[PDB]
């Protein structure tokens, strides 16, 4: 009997709709007529203590102030304008309209940008209760719809034990790695705006006021996910770090908190600007902070070992003992060619983590009916493809710009991209290709400190070709002085900032009759 | 041990590999830092298995629980010819 | 009744402690024989069997653990600095504190070991469970009670065996992964996650920011690059005649004869049997084979010594054989004196460093242009190497000695022994390429000479990875020369000094410094 008054007096304070108020009193009702003993009486007792446990109109209370949240976003991650904008905008739409607002955002790049940090800190920002949901791996659908009552164990699914433990109707759920899901089709409902609000769950057998949640999922490729599931969400890119910005991060949060996971304080253990700069340029290369993270932990853990053991009270970190803490640098060699042979021509990639400078090489297999081309490198299938249209193109170039030249009509061509246990794709290196093939033609080298990208059509035309930010990054690194891209990626390029493009004399060309004019 | 009347009982467990949570009870059961301990659903008192012998057989090593293949020692059996079969079959 | 008095000597939180509330109360006013009330029964077994907030007392003291790290086992420098470092760290702390390590080398160098003596200097309890056959994150983050026979996992199991907080959980063999398993275990591994670990059965979420976690794996290649991120990778290494006989004498005929029960006085183990042992009987980079034949000789020495055969054995060569039978692997290399068409090269597996030669050969005889048959289980990336090899070969060979027509005309056959083990790894381009105009010239190399590194297409010599490991093997197969790429002289002067003592070392940039040293 005082079960009755238990359950009653959870509504209370909450403010219950009429569609589950009429569930709730309903088997309140129906629980007096059974025995304390029945099974029957034990999944009504189950069933009561799900419903009066939801939080029925309880929302935590957001702080709108623009300037605080802005203190703390700031306060916590370093340069994610794209993120801080949309949350600027999602607070300045929720004070406008005066309540609270839900949406669905879908932060996307590499690992280690920071993307579950940053949710972590947009919740600490507006408020909200804070929630982890990994659906990577996740196979059955029980998990967000739950199963039938009538079933010995059930489940409300994971949403309904995520307002449960949050005792708000408007948390911030993470729904990470929605890309490496097994099943989706349930999400459907949990997201669709349409529908959302209205979202069902098997056990409850009532349907839940989900319109105010902000789901906020992560991804690190955009294409695997369904088109259906990707169209209901607003995709947010945070993009990777350069070295400039690698070297703020560290500085500013990434030494800090692992000198706190260490316990080291600055006046025991200083480490210098330059030698973070050294860490990140030949110790570590990725797009994340991953590894930088662990070099400065290894340096901190030698820290600390040395000051207790007694070797020394104090330690100061420069480039000159560097390697005594993290031994040789692993990257050192900056280029493959510094002065390139006849028969190769520098190339730009769109690597993972980050673009990479690639080489085509070429060369005879026999001295001296026609030619053919040998293409090894672990090329792709679109990548031969690209190898074949640039044979042709550089055919039909030199039979029209040199008619007696014979080179590339029955010589037998063997073309090479160096470190071939990387597999490799993409149709970036058409005009490489077209370049090689030409300087080997002419017996004539290209401009030493040229590089080069862009897709070739059949007739010549350079076709524009993606990530232009990543070989643009990879060709200051090597040291490239002059740069040869599409025409079509002239936004691309001048869309970086300034800093990063102030030392490259860059070429924007819409056909090969020029791009051999500026190698040549 | 009620039926054998004795305190070291020699057990023999065969097809250790075709099993199902049993697999942990039998874990335990062969470790002899706890078998002195052992205690089932029925008695409420402990009962002393360490001086028991066990002895495993199965077709083949790859026994779905892993700990069970660093806590046995792999003999081999191996076949015979057609005149050791005779003699056997003789016999 | 019992249940209640249990969570008296812990520190329960209240998340789970008003869960446990009323689910007693739920079975208390349930019945005493639904099966419900089994599912509530097991349901609070498990809620109420792990150890909440119980923690081991450790041990921060450097020398001690020293001491007892430097005693139970031989070298594995790294682990034990790693280990100190952590130590250092935690009093620095003031407080336990938990990482993540991973160890990985070739299988039977002392990985699962040296973790039982790391749990041992740190005293925190240890327990293993294998991941190397997992197929689904079921088994790893339990079942929901929903489903018939379902279990808390395995976590859950460790933390209930080992009756602490901050134990060290060591996973095997994590390398090997099914078909998603490895999204559990990152969850499971990351540090932010740690604090509130839910698993499946146990609705309650644990934590798990104290314990710490070893990796035990064969090669990092294959573990999952997610993974790779979580994890702190340090290398085990494999073991020279020297190591091994010193890690033989010291630990493993002691603990083999304790374990069969003899004694010193009964069963000597002469170092020359033991040498003998390594040399010939146990071909591999650890001492899981030394190891059981120490045993068996230990063991038939035993069983001597009951029969009153002899009173006391003295183990001999001479007498050797009646014990552990006649010799394996009775030569050191299957070349010992390399003909022309033959070079001898260096190879890296997950079993550890291997030698391996490449053999040439005519398929038909001189007088249309040449070809080359590739066989031996070659992988693709070998294949396209053996390829760049061939076109290097002939480009250097129409500029090195422009009157040879051998390499532009004849048909060559190239085979790489033990072909019915498949092979791969563009390392072997030097090695191919030296085979090549060594045929062609018909002058054998350095007959010890071995070489390794990835050749382009214009010659330049790349580098390779698994220096460590071919250096290892190449001291292991008797060689004196041994010529590596230029960009891995970092990685190769990291060995110890006795490893790279008789070896002459040559670094080089380009295909002509090989061709200078081999002819
Ligand atoms: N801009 C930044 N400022 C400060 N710290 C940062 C920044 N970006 C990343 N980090 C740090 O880098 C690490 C990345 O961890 P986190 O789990 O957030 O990465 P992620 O890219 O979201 O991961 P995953 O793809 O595996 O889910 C954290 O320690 C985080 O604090
Ligand atoms: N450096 C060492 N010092 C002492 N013993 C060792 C060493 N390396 C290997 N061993 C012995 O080898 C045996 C098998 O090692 P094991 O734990 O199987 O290695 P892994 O886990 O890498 O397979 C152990 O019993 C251990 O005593
Ligand atoms: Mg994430």
């Amino acid at each position: 009997d005082a079960i009755e008054e238990k359950f009653r007096e959870r509504l209370k304070e909450l403010v219950v709709p009429k569609h589950v108020m009429d569930v709730v009193d309903e088997e309140l009702s129906k629980l007096g007529l059974l025995d304390n003993h029945s099974s029957e009486f034990n999944v009504t007792r189950n069933y009561l203590d799900w419903l009066t446990s939801i939080p029925w109109g309880k929302y935590s209370n957001e702080n709108l102030d623009l300037a605080r949240a802005q203190a703390v976003l700031e306060e916590d991650h370093y340069g994610m304008e794209d993120v801080k904008k949309r949350i600027l905008e999602f607070i300045a739409v929720s004070q406008l309209r005066g309540s609270t607002q839900g949406k669905i955002l879908c932060f996307y790049g590499p690992p280690g940008v920071g993307k579950t940090s940053i949710a972590r800190s947009i919740a600490r920002a507006l408020n909200r209760e804070y929630f982890r949901f990994s659906v990577g791996g996740m196979t059955d659908v029980a998990e967000i719809k739950g199963h039938r009552r009538t079933y010995v164990g059930a489940m409300p699914g994971k949403i309904i034990q995520c307002l449960k433990k949050t005792k708000t109707e408007n948390p911030l759920i993470l729904i990470d790695e929605v890309d490496k899901i097994g099943p989706s089709s349930a999400l459907l409902e949990l997201l669709d705006p349409e529908q959302n609000a209205n979202f069902l769950d098997h056990y409850l057998d009532v349907p839940v006021d989900l319109s105010k949640v902000l789901f906020i999922c992560t991804a690190n490729v955009t294409d695997t996910i369904p088109e259906p599931l990707r169209d209901r969400m607003e995709m947010i890119n945070v993009s990777g770090y350069v070295a400039q910005e690698k070297l703020a991060i560290a500085e500013r949060y990434l030494v800090p908190q692992a000198r706190a996971l260490c316990g080291l304080d600055e006046s025991k253990a200083k480490l210098s600007s330059d030698v973070l700069t050294l860490l990140i340029k030949q110790y570590c290369r990725e797009s994340g902070v991953r590894n930088l993270q662990k070099q400065v932990e290894k340096v901190l853990r030698k820290s600390a070992y040395k000051i207790v053991s007694g070797e020394a009270e104090s330690v100061e970190v420069t480039p000159e003992n560097l390697q005594d803490f993290v031994g040789k640098p692993v990257f050192t060699v900056e280029r493959m060619y510094d002065v390139t042979p006849p028969g190769v021509v520098m190339g730009l990639a769109w690597t993972a983590m980050g673009g990479s400078t690639l080489f085509v090489e070429t060369s005879l297999r026999r001295p001296q009916k026609d030619g053919s081309l040998e293409v090894t490198g672990q090329l792709g299938e679109v990548m031969k493809e690209s190898a074949r249209i640039a044979y042709t193109f550089a055919r039909a170039f030199l039979m029209q710009h040199a008619p007696a030249n014979d080179y590339l009509v029955t010589s037998h061509i063997h073309l090479h991209v160096p470190e071939g246990a990387t597999p490799k794709d993409g149709p970036s290196a058409g005009c490489t290709i077209v370049t090689a093939l030409l300087s080997l033609a002419m017996g004539r080298p290209v401009r030493q400190n040229l590089a080069m990208t862009g897709e070739v059509s059949l007739t010549g035309k350079i076709l524009p070709v993606g990530g232009i930010k990543e070989k643009t990054i990879a060709a200051k690194r090597a040291g490239v002085t002059c740069i040869v891209l599409p025409a079509e990626n002239k936004k691309d390029f001048y869309d970086l900032a300034a800093f990063i493009t102030e030392g490259l004399e860059v070429h924007f060309v819409e056909h090969y009759r020029e791009i051999f004019d500026i190698a040549f | 041990l009620k039926k054998t009347k004795t305190e070291n009982p020699l057990i023999l467990i065969d097809e250790v590999d075709k099993i199902g949570d049993p697999s942990s009870a039998l874990l335990e059961l062969l470790d002899p830092e706890q078998n002195a301990n052992f205690l089932d659903h029925y008695l409420d008192v402990p009962v002393d298995l360490s001086k028991v012998l066990f002895i495993c057989t199965a077709n083949v090593t790859d026994t779905i629980p892993e700990p069970l293949r660093d806590r046995m020692e792999m003999i081999n059996v191996s076949g015979y010819v057609a005149q050791e079969k005779l003699a056997i079959a003789e016999r």
